[PDB]
């Protein structure tokens, strides 16, 4: 519903989730968003 | 430093990234 | 003799450095003239189908 | 040989502006007229072409 | 799409659907009903390539 | 990472 | 390069990626000045500045 | 480009006599982009040994 | 009929005339116009 | 009583003088050196007038 | 001094590229090329006319013969701008088709 | 946002630029535009198209 | 089929039976390929200033500007999906038809 | 090129319309001639 | 550029009897309605 | 039968020529010289001239 | 090259704003547009001369 | 001087009269001038280091 988040205010847009080259399948290890 | 720019988000700016900044795009790497 | 090649050449004489984008605009123009007097043919041929319809229908209708 | 032909009318360039606030806008355009500011591209293909 | 042009095309005649008879021997007429007529070459519609 | 939970059947 | 193709009964080319980095470095430092460095490696066109 | 930047120019306006403004010193600028370790760092040391002209 | 009739003519007479009163307005300002690049072109 | 079905044709003449447009903010003449001459736009650049 | 061919409407003029500073405005006035000589030059030949000359003593006649007025700065940006008059973009001088 | 993001003065969003210096031939064609970009205003040639 | 190679009608007319031809779709490529000269020196573009006048467009024989675009569409966008307005409308043929 | 062909194209509609215009008031002297011989 | 003014002439002349054959015709379309009227 | 008021099933879109907004009887909206016609919407168009 | 047209008197140019460090003169001679090649292309299709 | 339009021998091609063809001179340019891609960014040479 709302993509990941940093607090440092300001509201800052947070990297994780985003989609990477993995030698082992990206669902069996995070969450993808 | 520029957050009246950015969209209020609640009573903070919704700014963005710092590494969302350049672009590293490239055919195959 | 002697006028209309230096008395128009005097005259057109500031014109001569947009002669290329005169030309353009002028291009500009008359690509949108003739798509305006296109469809102008398009409604004075629709208008032209109802006002010869009522040759056909008046006649065997005001006369019956 | 088959009779296709192409033909142009005119050719019109076309430039969508954002209306940014005036002293917003020269505010970004003095910090990108640095030459540490400078636009960097990268082509995606990225090859030489043989 | 492309439709005829009744200003410029020299052999136009506006043919109404009782009068259109693309197939004509092997198609009912007017109706789903079943076929009736002969085969015979169509006149509707103009052809918008060759 | 190595936070993230194992897969199972239900949980 | 040694390429083993198949055999075809066609004049056939051979359309080889040296991949580089085609990079732009684009600078505007006055109004109306539009400045380009490029560099590709390894096949380098050269010293293309602008 | 921080440590080492390149001095604004002054345009001047001889009608009002005042600065119009400032532009980088694009113009004079030297081409190393064909040099080395051997040269780019002495390019360097007079990019930045004219900076200290200006300052003085 | 003929009352009915005649009111028949007097709403499509009209309906044709308002759009061949503008039809010779648009007519009229293009022929200007077409004067107007025949006079600027060589 | 036996007037014909008119229409009114306007215009004007003017003579001896010039169409003045001036070169200020508000068209008015609050000084010889107008407020739009005195703009650092206008002052500090080099613009095309088309 | 722009000249007009006979028969003709639009006037394309071009200003390449100037510091526009101190500049006051325009004035700009119809003239005819009969009725104008080839100043500049000592003598004019081709000059057979010898009534009024309005370019020179002010009898400006043609003023009436203006449809409209569009100034564009840069090629791009419409002058007085920022919505001033009732038609923005140009200075319209007199309609033949007024419905508005 | 309100402030600093939006002009406040008259600004096309978008512009349309007739070419300067065309050129017409048979096997190709050539179009020479003035892509002028106004003061206090930046363009994302993204945006830009023929 | 024709039986007969003689022209003018025939009884053996009767048995010439007719074929339709083969659909042939021609149009602009995909994302305009084939428009814009791109990589040929002697057609090279321009970007430049109207005054310093250098070109700002270096543009090299073996650079390959059509498929680095076309190449980026699919990276960055879904390329199964019509755009029309760039005509990014992509090349595939049909997967019963390649693989019997 | 194409823009001559424009011209030339319209020229064939041009023409044609002024004929149907023709005959459009050809019709309309018999409209006129028709109503003004059934009221009396 | 002699070849592309026959073009323009041409459609000024076309236009000539264009705007004149619409002219009798909306005149004897206010005869006709009028006539109507009586 | 389907009521597009109520589900989302609408369908006469396409029958939209132009709008026209002016607040306060006397400002069209947007104004600003913003659209490449400033005084309306433009939607679609059958005559496209320019 | 500045492009001179057909019967063209005045050619004005213009450097936008520089600094004119080290700067030794000018020199100048007018040429034809027919005999100069659009050199900085590899090659140039429109050159009819030799 | 063709004193006929009509081909064939006749009386009147004894009066045709002969002028020779203008010397024209075909060679490289001086100094070979036009050989080698000078000032080309898309064909610019190379002295570098292995």
């Amino acid at each position: 519903p709302r993509p990941p988040v940093e607090e440092p205010a300001v509201e800052t847009v947070s990297p994780e989730g985003r989609g990477e080259k993995r030698p082992r399948p990206d669902r069996e290890e995070t969450l993808v968003t | 430093n520029f957050a009246s720019l950015a969209p209020r988000h609640g009573s903070r700016p919704f700014m963005g990234n710092w590494q969302d900044i350049g672009t590293s795009n490239m055919s195959g790497g | 003799t002697a006028r209309g090649i230096v008395t128009d050449f005097a005259f057109l004489s500031p014109l001569a450095s947009s002669a290329a984008s005169r030309s353009s605009a002028r291009d500009d123009k008359l690509t949108a003239l003739l798509a305006q007097l296109d469809s102008l043919t398009r409604e004075l041929n629709v208008v032209s189908q109802q006002l010869l319809d009522l040759r056909q229908q008046v006649s065997a209708l005001k006369a019956s | 040989v088959d009779g296709a032909s192409i033909k142009f009318d005119s050719i019109c360039l076309y430039a969508t502006f954002f209306p940014m606030a005036h002293n917003t806008a020269s505010t970004l355009e003095a910090m990108l007229r640095n030459d540490t500011n400078d636009q960097s591209f990268n082509d995606y293909l990225s090859a030489a072409n043989m | 799409r492309q439709v005829v042009d009744d200003t410029k095309y020299k052999d136009y005649q506006q043919v109404g659907i009782l009068h259109q008879h693309n197939n004509s021997g092997f198609v009912g007429y007017l109706a789903p009903t079943m076929r009736e007529g002969q085969a015979y070459p169509a006149n509707f519609p103009y052809p918008l390539i060759g | 990472g190595l936070r993230f939970p194992s897969k199972m059947f239900g949980g | 390069m040694t390429f083993e193709v198949d055999p075809m009964d066609e004049p056939t080319l051979l359309y080889v990626l040296f991949e580089v980095f085609d990079v732009v470095r684009v600078h505007r430092p006055h109004r109306g000045v539009i400045e380009t460095v490029y560099l590709r490696t390894p096949f380098s066109a050269g010293n293309a500045t602008t | 480009s921080k440590e080492i930047p390149t001095p604004y120019m002054w345009s001047y306006q001889p009608q009002m006599g005042l600065a119009a403004g400032a532009a980088q010193d694009y113009s004079t600028r030297i081409n190393y982009m064909s040099a080395g370790p051997h040269m780019i760092s002495r390019v360097n040391g007079i990019r930045a040994h004219r900076n200290r002209i200006l300052l003085e | 009929a003929r009352d009915d009739k005649l009111t028949a003519l007097l709403a499509q007479l009209d309906s044709l005339t308002r759009e061949l009163n503008v039809v010779s307005q648009q007519l009229l300002d293009l022929r200007q116009q077409v004067s107007a690049l025949k006079a600027s072109s060589p | 009583k036996t007037a014909v079905d008119s229409i009114t044709q306007k215009k004007f003449l003017c003579d001896r003088t010039l169409w003045r447009i001036p070169f200020s903010s508000n068209f008015m003449s609050m000084g010889a050196l107008t407020d739009l001459g005195q703009n650092l736009l206008y002052a500090n650049s080099a613009h095309a007038l088309d | 001094l722009y000249p007009i061919p006979a028969n003709a409407t639009n006037v394309p003029i071009s200003i390449p590229s100037r510091n526009w500073a101190a500049f006051r405005g325009w004035a700009f006035t119809r003239l005819k090329t009969k009725e104008t000589p080839s100043l500049g030059s000592g003598y004019d030949p081709y000059y057979t006319y010898s009534g009024s000359i309005p370019y020179l003593d002010g009898t400006f006649y043609l003023n009436h013969t203006f449809k409209k007025v569009a100034i564009t700065f840069d090629s791009s940006v419409s002058w007085p701008g920022n919505d001033r008059l009732l038609t923005p973009n140009e200075f319209e001088i007199k309609r033949s088709v007024d419905g508005e | 946002p309100t402030h600093d993001v939006t002009t406040d003065r008259s600004q096309r969003l978008t512009l349309r630029f007739i070419p300067v210096d065309r050129e017409d031939t048979a096997y190709s064609y050539k179009a020479r535009f003035t892509l002028a970009v106004g003061d206090n205003r930046v363009l994302d040639m993204a945006s830009t198209y023929f | 089929y024709m039986p007969t190679i003689k022209e003018g009608n025939s009884r053996e007319l009767m048995g010439q039976q007719s074929m339709p031809n083969r659909p042939n779709y021609i149009a602009f490529r995909d994302n305009f390929i084939g428009l814009m000269y791109y990589n040929s020196t002697g057609n090279m573009g321009v970007l430049a200033g109207q005054a310093s006048q250098l070109n700002a467009v270096v543009d090299l024989q073996d650079r390959n500007t059509e498929l680095s675009y076309q190449l980026l569409l699919d990276s960055i966008g879904d390329r199964t999906r019509y755009f029309s307005m760039w005509n990014q409308a992509v090349d595939s043929y049909d997967p019963d038809v390649r693989i019997i």
